[PDB]
């Protein structure tokens, strides 16, 4: 349970299985949504589709290759997976079909129909799926003028007006050596990749991408998005939060966890050892939440998302949270913190100890496109045992009390209050 | 007056009537109040303001 990188001018890395039964090969580029501007948005969520299009999976398929892919706003990824010994012919399909050759996949016909796809996805994303549109527009309200606010899927009015032009153009910005790293996981050994791929040359392109002019930038804001005719109210709410490689990284993960997640239709569910679900039930507030802790290359988020049918008390479900947000800078208890702690490693322990291999790759390459190295699971397990009650209330004393907030809302929000009433509830007054 | 002109008994008794009134004057304070409750306060357009509302 070890990673190995090696760099040649090409970096690869490498988290060998010799249980598994089946291996992945891919390429992580870290260039995201937070890579482009609002003109040309949308234009990595095309190339995903580019390459996952019928000729170019049916070429897969009689050689017994699967294709996948996934679009954030720091990365993108290209994988391909066989079986364990098949691995070579992996390699080829994305050295041919994907590196060198494109002018198959950007052809004219093959163009418009992936277009017409896509925006029939962002469409029926846009009327249908709530609790998602509006965590997206929390991003865009809070990082408001900056690239951390542009949606992933693209915008249906930008996504009209992209030709082939713009695909090349982006290719050629950000498909580089420099920004690149090829990944390995499950029945692969590092040398058999390191080997198969000096036997060939495999390189994209050679470097020097854009530096983004503005920096990412919070601001306390709301965004109202209301709709009488939906049968619910979906609400998200968060602070600016934690970076990747930040210090306090591990512990506004451990605070999220203290109140964790609920669900009131599963019985389980209901007996948590979660101090704020003794408020909620007597009337029964909402259905759902959900807390989360967030973190990018430049900023984060910290808060909480929830979907409700009583619209009359809104203002309850809102207010007994944020006096439980409080409690961390002045009364959190021992046993809070040693239920978090080991609740938050059964977390991350599944995450990273799944049986997926395509889960395994875009953890690994994201992570080493930053820190140029992974931290091991056996590592962050002692950060976490070592969190003592003195750094919560250190961090929540400066990340929450008396902080500006960020809302977002769609439905049936009449009884959702105005900004200031809101943000008056993130300090006490009784201390 | 109490008499046949303006005089003592008329000065003694518009006194203790003088400190009552306000007492009565303050329950039709809260009647009043209690009819505002029912449809709230108008503006200054003419129309519903059911639309916006500010607590
Ligand atoms: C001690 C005397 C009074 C007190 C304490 C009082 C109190 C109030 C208060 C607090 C309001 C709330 C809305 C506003 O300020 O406009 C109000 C509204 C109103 N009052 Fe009075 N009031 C008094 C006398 C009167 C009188 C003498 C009249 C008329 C002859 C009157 C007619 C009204 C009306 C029509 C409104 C509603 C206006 C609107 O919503 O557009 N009140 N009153
Ligand atoms: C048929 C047979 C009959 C024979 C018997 C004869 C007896 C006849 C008289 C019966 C007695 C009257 C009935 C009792 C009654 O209506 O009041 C007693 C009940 C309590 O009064 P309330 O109206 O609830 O308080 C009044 C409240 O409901 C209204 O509150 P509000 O004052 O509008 O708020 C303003 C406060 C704002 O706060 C501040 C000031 O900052």
């Amino acid at each position: 349970a070890e990673v190995t990188q090696l760099s040649n001018g090409i970096v690869v890395a490498t988290e060998h299985n010799p249980s598994a039964h089946t291996a992945s090969v891919g390429v992580v580029f870290g260039s995201g949504a937070a890579n482009e501007n609002p003109y040309n948005n949308g234009v990595s969520n095309l190339w995903k589709n580019i390459f996952l299009s019928k000729e170019n999976s049916a070429v897969a398929a009689k050689e017994g290759l699967a294709l996948s892919s996934n679009i954030s706003r720091d990365f993108q990824s290209y994988i391909v997976s066989s079986l364990p010994g098949s691995t070579d012919k992996s390699l080829d399909f994305l050295n041919q079909s994907f590196i060198q050759q494109k002018a198959n996949l950007l052809s004219s016909s093959n163009f418009e129909a992936t277009k017409k796809s896509v925006l029939k996805q962002v469409q029926d994303f846009e009327e249908n799926d709530h609790p998602n549109r509006v965590l997206e527009h929390l991003h865009s309200t809070a990082f408001q003028n900056t690239p951390l606010s542009l949606p992933t899927r693209g915008t249906l009015e930008s996504l009209e007006n992209l030709v082939v032009a713009d695909l090349e153009s982006f290719a050629n910005n950000h498909f580089l050596n420099s920004n690149a790293v090829v990944v390995g996981t499950g029945n692969i050994k590092h040398e058999d990749l390191v080997n198969s791929i000096e036997s060939k040359n495999l390189s994209l392109q050679t470097g020097t991408k854009p530096v983004l002019k503005k920096k990412a930038a919070f601001l306390g804001s709301e965004v109202r998005l209301r709709d009488d005719t939906l049968p619910k109210a979906w609400i998200s709410l968060a602070v600016e939060g934690e970076p990747v490689n930040s210090p306090n990284y591990f512990v506004a993960k451990l605070a999220a966890q203290i109140f964790g997640s609920y669900n009131a239709f599963e019985p389980a569910s209901r007996l948590q050892g979660i101090k704020l679900l003794d408020n909620i039930q007597e009337y029964q507030l909402c259905d759902n939440f959900n807390h989360f802790s967030l973190s990018y290359k430049d900023s984060g988020l910290w808060g909480f998302s929830t979907a409700t049918r009583n619209v009359t008390m809104i203002d309850d479900l809102i207010h007994f949270t944020l006096k439980q947000w409080n409690r961390l800078t002045i009364s959190v208890t021992d046993t809070e913190v040693e239920r978090a702690k080991s609740l938050l490693k059964l977390q991350l322990g599944q995450l990273y100890e799944s049986g997926n291999p395509v889960n395994d790759a875009n953890l690994l390459g994201a992570e080493v496109l930053i820190k140029g190295s992974k931290l091991s699971l056996g590592e962050a397990f002692k950060k976490i045992d070592a969190i003592t009650v003195k750094d919560v209330k250190a961090w929540a004393g400066k990340r929450l009390w008396d902080q500006d907030i960020a809302i977002a809302g769609t439905g049936q929000i009449e009884g959702l209050l105005d900004y200031m009433r809101i943000r008056s509830d993130m300090s006490m007054m009784r201390w | 007056w109490g008499g046949f002109s303006v005089s003592n008994p008329t000065i003694q008794r518009f006194f203790a009537l003088h400190y009552l009134v306000p007492f009565i004057i303050a329950a039709m304070v809260i009647m009043h109040l209690m009819a505002l409750h029912i449809h709230g306060s108008s503006n200054p357009l003419g129309i519903t303001g059911n639309l916006d509302r500010i607590p």
